[PDB]
């Protein structure tokens, strides 16, 4: 079970971790 | 895009009257040297033909495409 | 594709050399087409001499003149190219 | 310096590093049959009609897109590079609609000639052909696009020479059709050049639809007076009335292009 | 030879049975020497790859070490990148679906272990969009890892900074191609580029880039941990290591099991997986590497074994090592026919030889299944096949030609009879 | 008058040609004769018009009748077909 | 048979005529179809080679059976589209039979 | 023609004619193309 | 591949990312390198589909604006890939895998079962628009050969009956246990593990020094 936005929203959550942009 | 018709020099006589024909509407010409285009391999030889035959000449220098640098990689450039 | 026998391109080629050797004062180029036809080329002054040798030589009797023609290459300084075909 | 030596059939031409294999053949004088490669348009490699055979190499290379390398011998007329053209031309023609007596790029076809010169004499496509719905791209260009060989020179010109960036490829497979997804006319100056640049007669000129056929047209080289760039142009006249004005190349002024107004 | 030990297997979490999440992974001890390895440096890691002898593991098995090495050249001011293709499109491949779904972490540390080997700034994982649920699993895993600090700035205690991203595929087999994965990542249409500007040289976003099958990225951390030798020992000569084998179709227990590469084929189906449905005698043909590779008929098969060198001797490719088996109960003419239908519905159409050629073979193949076409047409398709094989911009046209070539090569009499059958009833 | 509206002006003298003679024209005009033939309602997206009679007709061409609004017309016969 | 003239003005009948006899100029008809505004065979120029019969893709121009068309005035011999189309309508039945008999050979 | 009648195509003539050359029905050749260079007609309104 | 404007499917249908969706779009853009927003076309376009299954021409236009990319580009991506609907699609949108691997394990039966089960022919959708049947190609999950993708879920290793059961579950109620509805766990040897029978290994095992 997962929602249609799981991939995107999870990613947004990961944005904070995401290292600085180029 | 073929370039096999841009190889040999040609000298062409000046264009003249092409009046419509009344009975059938076909084009009609009074100039005999119209359809004549002689082909000469080099500029020097063509100039010679004009001088000995006495026709006036105005040579146009050949203009060939300049070299152009192309490389498939460029189209994927970080910043173009 | 047409059938080509190299027997002729060899025979004719040799003859070409023979003519050239015998008439070196006038023969400029002697070629055999891919169609097995020889075409000695002579300086205009060699018209009389080269023909006569071919009309009256035991190893090359060329008795009849098939044709005399003149292509006109306007580009060429010497405009006309008199061509004599012999049999 | 900066002069590699590459052999085109053993002619040791020397070219600046960066020259493509097609370009190397040009300086010797040989001309790789080509579609989708235009000098002033980016290399795309779509047609693969230019496959040549560098010596001692397993596969044939794409002329228009392969940086030449030192030593290579091009073997342009190698038995192989002829099967590599006898078999491509098999494909371009297979899905092609044979309406050559409709296609007003009759004698102005880089696909019949490259077929009459570099391709086979027959066909083996016993299967059925395809058809692509036409498009009213505009009032100047008639796109009978069932003719298109998906060579993407339009999509390039319409993006690179002119900044329209409208024409694009839509879909995949054998029904990739290179037409505007929504029907928006290609309205821009420099528009008519697409006609001249599409080697196929898919999209051609609508005013000069069927008034003539190129062998007849007597071609007189003259100057553009509509605008002050003075673009060089060739006026194609038949029996004494002008039938078409198409560009003729001037490196400095109009390099193979002319305005929508002056044609 | 074969018979790899479970102990010496790489993805113990295969078949699940262990938490695909981090905890289970910690008991697996997948993140054990990651800081140390990266501390070793890019060169050492790439070296281990060479010693490993690890080939592609994806489609064409290029030596991994040398390939990755191509981007170990000094940066020219453009950030280098890592792209890990997880398209897993080759028909018959569920090989990758496992690592991604079952053991997401192995791939996460595969990414950073691999990353410092190429000095990649960041890695993008293109999981096919079809697998939405699969994506859900990996970024949960990726999220865990950063929370831990295993990835990101200060990666696992290393000054190395690496960021891992997941990109949505959109149902295209061609997206899988190395130059085309990039363009999808770039956001244009998924159309391959020509190789002359090689992928390392022109990267994604014009920044040097490298592409690896997810299996290839996943094994690199464990191979560094176990050392190239341990790994290189399992395989045969050039062909080395143990490659996961997915057997699907006409086998008693279809399953993906990793076994010593160079494992005999008659044995693969015999020992793991399950017996050929209907007895080994009921084996019309098998396609060893998936749809792209040519199928091999039964007499050739047991003789040959599954390693890339042995297969190329056999005229077939190890490829994704997806074993598809066809009993004597199948119309091969129609089996291969749908694979050509698989390729007409999928090739990008960028190149003339694939666009019309693959459609042309599809039309002829459909007639061949009916038997409407005459016998002379069969070698005609031979000739159409090689025109497509050497002229295509990418390898898919390479791939479309091979199954056609296999059907004519070993099953030419059967197609002639289908030819004959229709002619008789008129 | 003729197929193309070729009608010598009231003042043109080529009309002298027609003096005491018949200006040859054909009552049967194609622009109209094709119209009469009805649109063929084929049931396949793409159909082919060999021209009628195969070798005794016109070069074979395939027409895309996909556009629901309009009808395909063979560049040769002028025959129209709709899906 | 419908009534649409066969010629689609590809104009290669003009290209291959040895004597320069056929003169064709065309424009897109209102229907949008391709058709010849003027098709003039100068029969005095024509040497009746029969290549035009050969060249036409739609086989619109045919060598008709009649040989008796001697005319009092030179102008009558020049033929425009209307005379040829009328000639076509008059002899269509026999032309169709003749082409029917010889097409397998061609 | 009686035995195998020909094909009728709803344009073919029903009354075929002989040489009409001396009779007024004769072809008189004429160009069927329309005008090509239309001219600027002068304004009829006095300026 | 031509969008002939229709009252339903044409820009009169206004499209705009819900405030939340726009937030999502921003993150998507962050992943890609700055100055390369265009790369987020596929992800963003998908989000649009998530919002509206139809993904109308208007949506495509919005995507373009949001990513400041030429409109045509969005069109190319949409018309190239297949996971984008470009039309209205059924609530369930089942897709049946029919590549040779599945077919060899009798995929055709499943499709036939669905056709009448659904009462709708492939390429078509039910009247209630609840189910749209499409013959899609290899969806991965080949090992569990008989397999179909209902919406996002992957129902695998299904015998004809199983689907009917699943469809009913979908028809009344929701979330019908998506996954392989057979005893096999994932892609294990159906009968018994041929390997990986023993417990997994431990950290540091057979590790070369450093
Ligand atoms: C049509 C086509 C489809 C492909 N699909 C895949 C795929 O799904 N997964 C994959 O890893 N490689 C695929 N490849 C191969 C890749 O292009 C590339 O060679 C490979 O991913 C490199 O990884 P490796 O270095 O680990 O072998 C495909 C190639 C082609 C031509
Ligand atoms: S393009 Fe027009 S002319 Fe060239 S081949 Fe196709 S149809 Fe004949
Ligand atoms: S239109 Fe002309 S140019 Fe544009 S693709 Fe089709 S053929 Fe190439
Ligand atoms: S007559 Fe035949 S060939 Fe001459 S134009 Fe009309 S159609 Fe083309
Ligand atoms: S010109 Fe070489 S690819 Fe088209
Ligand atoms: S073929 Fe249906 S799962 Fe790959
Ligand atoms: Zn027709």
């Amino acid at each position: 079970d997962y929602n249609t936005y799981t991939f995107l929203d999870l990613n947004l959550d990961l944005s904070k971790f995401r290292l600085p942009q180029p | 895009s073929g370039v096999n018709n841009t190889k040999k020099w040609k000298m062409e006589f000046d264009t003249r009257e092409r009046w419509e024909n009344p009975l059938m509407g076909w084009a009609s010409t009074a100039d005999p040297l119209s359809n004549m285009v002689l082909t000469f391999s080099a500029k020097e030889d063509a100039i010679a033909f004009a001088e000995k035959n006495g026709w006036s000449y105005d040579v146009e220098e050949k203009k060939v495409p300049k070299p152009k640098s192309k490389s498939y990689g460029a189209n994927f450039s970080w910043n173009k | 594709v047409r059938p080509r026998s190299d027997v002729t391109h060899k025979q004719l080629s040799a003859f070409g050399e023979y003519v050239a050797e015998i008439l070196p004062k006038y023969v400029q180029q002697v070629q055999v087409s891919c169609l097995d036809e020889l075409e000695i080329c002579i300086h205009p002054d060699g018209v009389i001499p080269t023909l006569t040798f071919l009309r009256d030589h035991t190893n090359a009797q060329f008795k009849s003149l098939a044709d005399l023609t003149a292509v006109d290459v306007p580009t060429r300084q010497n405009r006309f190219e008199i061509v004599y075909n012999l049999l | 310096s900066n002069l590699i030596e590459v052999f085109v059939d053993g002619q040791s031409v020397m070219v600046e590093p960066g020259t493509t294999v097609l370009q190397a053949c040009e300086k010797v004088g040989m001309q790789i049959p080509r579609f989708c490669y235009h000098e002033r348009l980016s290399v795309a490699g779509n047609c693969r009609m230019c496959l040549v055979e560098i010596e001692k190499a397993p596969k044939v290379v794409a002329a228009c897109a392969m940086p030449v390398m030192k030593g290579w011998n091009i073997l342009t007329n190698s038995e192989k590079s002829k099967k590599a053209r006898e078999g491509v031309m098999e494909f371009l023609l297979a899905n092609h609609p044979l309406d050559c007596p409709i296609c007003d790029q009759g004698g102005e076809c880089d696909l019949q000639d490259q077929s009459m010169m570099f391709g086979s004499d027959r066909s083996r496509f016993l299967e059925g052909k395809r058809a692509v719905e036409d498009k009213n791209i505009g009032p100047l260009v008639k796109t009978i696009m069932t003719r298109c060989i998906q060579c993407t020179r339009c999509i390039r010109f319409a993006s690179e020479i002119a900044g329209v960036d409208d024409l694009g490829t839509t879909g995949r497979g054998n029904d990739m059709q290179v037409g505007t997804y929504i029907e928006k006319m290609f309205m821009s100056e420099l528009s008519g050049n697409v006609i001249d640049i599409c080697p196929v007669g898919a999209l051609t000129s609508k005013p000069y639809a069927f008034t003539a056929r190129p062998w007849e047209t007597r071609k007189t080289e003259s100057i553009d007076v509509m605008d002050a760039v003075g673009s060089n142009i060739v006026v194609s006249t038949r029996t004494g009335e002008v039938m078409r004005i198409l560009p003729r190349m001037h490196e400095d002024i109009n390099e193979e292009w002319i305005s929508d107004k002056t044609r | 030879f074969g018979s790899l030990k479970d102990e010496d297997r790489i993805f113990t979490n295969l078949y699940g049975r262990h938490d695909w999440r981090l905890k289970g992974a910690l008991r697996r001890g997948d993140w054990y020497k990651t800081k140390e390895i990266l501390l070793k440096g890019p060169d050492w890691i790439l070296g281990e790859m060479k010693t490993s002898g690890l080939r592609g593991r994806g489609g064409a098995g290029f030596p991994t070490g040398l390939k990755w090495s191509f981007m170990n050249k000094p940066s020219d001011g453009r950030p280098k990148y890592l792209v890990v293709n997880a398209d897993e499109g080759e028909p018959g491949t569920c090989k990758d679906r496992e690592i991604m779904r079952h053991d997401p972490h192995k791939l996460v540390e595969g990414c950073l272990v691999g990353g410092r080997a190429m000095g990649a700034r960041a890695a993008y994982i293109y999981i096919r969009g079809e697998f939405y649920n699969e994506a859900s699993n990996l970024q949960v895993a990726i999220r865990e890892a950063y929370e831990a600090g295993l990835i990101g700035k200060n990666a696992c205690g290393s000054d190395y900074d690496f960021d891992v991203f997941v990109v949505r595929g959109a149902g295209a087999y061609i997206c899988g191609e190395e130059t085309a994965l990039i363009e999808s990542i770039e956001g244009k249409q998924g159309k391959p580029r020509l190789k002359p500007p090689f992928p390392a040289d022109v990267g994604v976003f014009g920044c040097p880039t490298t592409v690896a099958n997810v299996e290839t990225v996943a094994v690199s951390p464990t191979i560094c941990r176990r050392g190239g030798t341990w790994f290189a020992g399992f395989g045969r000569e050039r062909n080395s290591g143990t490659k996961l084998f997915n057997i699907s179709g006409h086998v008693n227990h279809p399953c993906t099991v990793e076994e010593e590469m160079s494992v005999p084929l008659k044995e693969l189906i015999e020992k793991h997986a399950g017996g050929v449905t209907g007895g080994w005698d009921n084996l019309l043909a098998v396609i060893p590497g998936g749809s792209s590779t040519p199928l091999i008929p039964k007499s050739v098969c047991e003789t040959v074994l599954m390693d890339f060198d042995a297969l190329v001797q056999a005229q077939t490719g190890l490829g994704t090592a997806a074993v598809i088996v066809m009993d004597r109960s199948t119309d091969i003419v129609k089996a291969i026919a749908r694979l050509i239908e698989f390729y007409k519905h999928e090739s990008c159409g960028q190149c003339t030889p694939c666009r019309e050629g693959v459609d042309w073979m599809n039309k002829v193949m459909a007639r061949f299944v009916k038997g409407d076409a005459r016998p002379a047409e069969i070698d005609s398709l031979w000739e159409i096949s090689k025109q497509i094989e050497g002229h295509t911009i990418c390898a898919l046209g390479d791939g479309a030609a091979w199954p056609v070539q296999g059907l004519i090569r070993h099953f030419r009499p059967e197609l002639e009879d289908r030819m004959q059958r229709f002619a008789q009833q008129h | 008058i003729t197929h193309t509206g070729q009608v010598y002006d009231e003042k043109d003298y080529r009309r002298v040609r027609f003096v005491d003679r018949q200006k040859e024209v054909n009552e049967n005009f194609a622009i109209d004769l094709i119209a009469q033939q009805p649109v063929n309602e084929v049931e396949h997206r793409i159909i082919a018009c060999d021209g009628g009679g195969g070798a005794l007709g016109h070069p074979k061409v395939y027409i895309n009748l996909d556009k629901e609004t309009k009808t395909g017309t063979c560049g040769y016969c002028g025959l129209q077909f709709k899906q | 048979p419908s009534g649409e003239e066969r010629c689609i003005a590809c104009k290669l009948c003009e290209a291959i005529c040895p004597a320069q006899a056929i003169t064709i100029e065309a424009e897109p008809r209102a229907d949008g179809s391709r058709r010849t505004t003027r098709y003039d065979i100068d029969m005095t120029k024509c040497i009746y080679c029969g290549f035009c019969q050969e060249a036409c893709p739609v086989d619109a121009i045919v060598e008709g059976p009649n040989f008796e068309f001697s005319t009092e005035t030179h102008e009558e011999l020049l033929y425009n589209k209307e005379k040829l189309l009328n000639n076509g309508d008059k002899w269509e039945a026999e032309i169709a039979a003749n082409i029917q008999a010889d097409y397998l050979y061609r | 023609p009686t035995t195998n009648p020909p094909t009728a195509r709803k344009f073919i003539w029903t009354n075929h004619k002989f040489n009409v050359s001396a009779t007024p029905e004769q072809y008189v050749p004429y160009s069927t193309t329309r005008k090509k260079i239309h001219e600027w007609v002068p304004p009829s309104t006095p300026y | 591949f031509v969008h002939r404007d229709t009252p339903e499917n044409n820009p009169d249908t206004p499209f705009d990312f819900t405030p939340e969706n726009y937030k999502r779009i921003e993150a998507i853009v962050k992943n890609y390198p700055e100055g390369h927003q265009a790369a987020a076309v596929l992800p963003v376009l998908d989000l649009a589909q998530r919002q509206n299954g139809w993904l109308p021409i208007s949506a495509m236009n919005k995507v373009a604006e949001v990513l400041q990319v030429p409109p045509m580009r969005v069109y190319e991506v949409a018309t190239f890939y297949t996971m984008y609907n470009r039309k209205p699609v059924g609530k369930y949108h089942i897709q049946v895998c029919t590549t040779t691997p599945c077919m060899l394990r009798d995929s055709d039966s499943i499709l036939e079962t669905l056709q009448r089960k659904l009462g709708i022919k492939v390429g078509e959708t039910t009247p209630d628009k609840l189910f749209t049947l499409i013959e899609v190609e290899c969806l991965g999950a080949c090992v569990n050969a008989p397999m179909v993708q209902i919406n996002d879920n992957y129902y695998e290793d299904l015998t004809p009956k199983d689907i009917e059961e699943i469809i009913d579950e979908l028809k009344a109620g929701k979330v019908p246990k998506p996954g392989p509805r057979s005893g096999r766990f994932c892609c294990e040897p159906a009968g018994g593990l041929t390997s990986l029978t023993e417990p997994p290994k431990g950290p540091g095992f057979g590790v070369q020094a450093g």
